[PDB]
């Protein structure tokens, strides 16, 4: 029962909500499936980006830069060339 | 001697059939029935949209060989 | 009607005890007895290295409470 949680920007709404959807995949994915290559979640985001008008399809720098941000926010843990969520803070 | 934790992961795709005139509740119920997939515990997103029970397959335009993602309990 | 694909995640951590003197085929037969986990259908991984069943636990220097992730049939 959630509807009004989108805001009003007349442009940036869709974008935030598309990226938040992508994060709804990768967050809930790594919550249990806590071990996957960038290429796996890349293939998934790109599937759900091409199926709709989501950003008119993203790019490497966007998706890689998304992971990069998460790591630099400490909201992603980079293992040995493989991504997983910090299910522990410390 | 010493113990080990063996983490069994099942990351895999399943295949089923469905009709356009069926509701979404039937899809989540039939994967629950067959595979033991708990619908609310494992939240579904189809083609980049979250599924409302009250809607039909045709409502979202479920074409053939279409892919659904199953995300386990997040929040 | 139309046939669709549902992409399932099911992760679970098991706990057993093993000996340093035992072979990996012991651990194999344990998971294969417990949940019917077939080694040929789902090979075990340890820090990015496959456990060959002909090897020994001490051969890998296995620690107590060591975590190993079983990946789907991939060599």
């Amino acid at each position: 029962g959630s509807e009004s949680d989108s805001g009003m920007a007349s442009q940036a709404d869709q974008k935030e909500e598309e990226l938040l959807l992508f994060w709804t995949y990768i967050q809930a994915m790594l919550t249990n499936l806590e071990s996957l290559s960038l290429d796996r979640i890349y293939n998934m985001l790109r599937m759900f980006v091409v199926t709709g008008p989501a950003l008119a399809e993203i790019d490497l720098q966007e998706l890689q830069g998304y992971l990069q941000k998460k790591v630099r926010d400490q909201q992603l843990v980079y293992s040995a060339g493989v991504y997983r969520l910090p299910k522990n803070c410390s | 001697g010493m113990q080990i934790f063996v983490d069994t992961v099942q990351w895999k795709t399943i295949t089923l059939e469905v009709e356009p005139s069926d509701t979404i509740e039937n899809v989540k119920a039939k994967i629950q029935d067959k595979e033991g997939i708990p619908p609310d515990q494992q939240r579904l997103i189809f083609a980049g949209k979250q599924l409302e029970d009250g809607r039909t397959l045709s409502d979202y335009n479920i074409q053939k060989e279409s892919a659904l993602i199953l995300l386990l309990t997040l929040r």
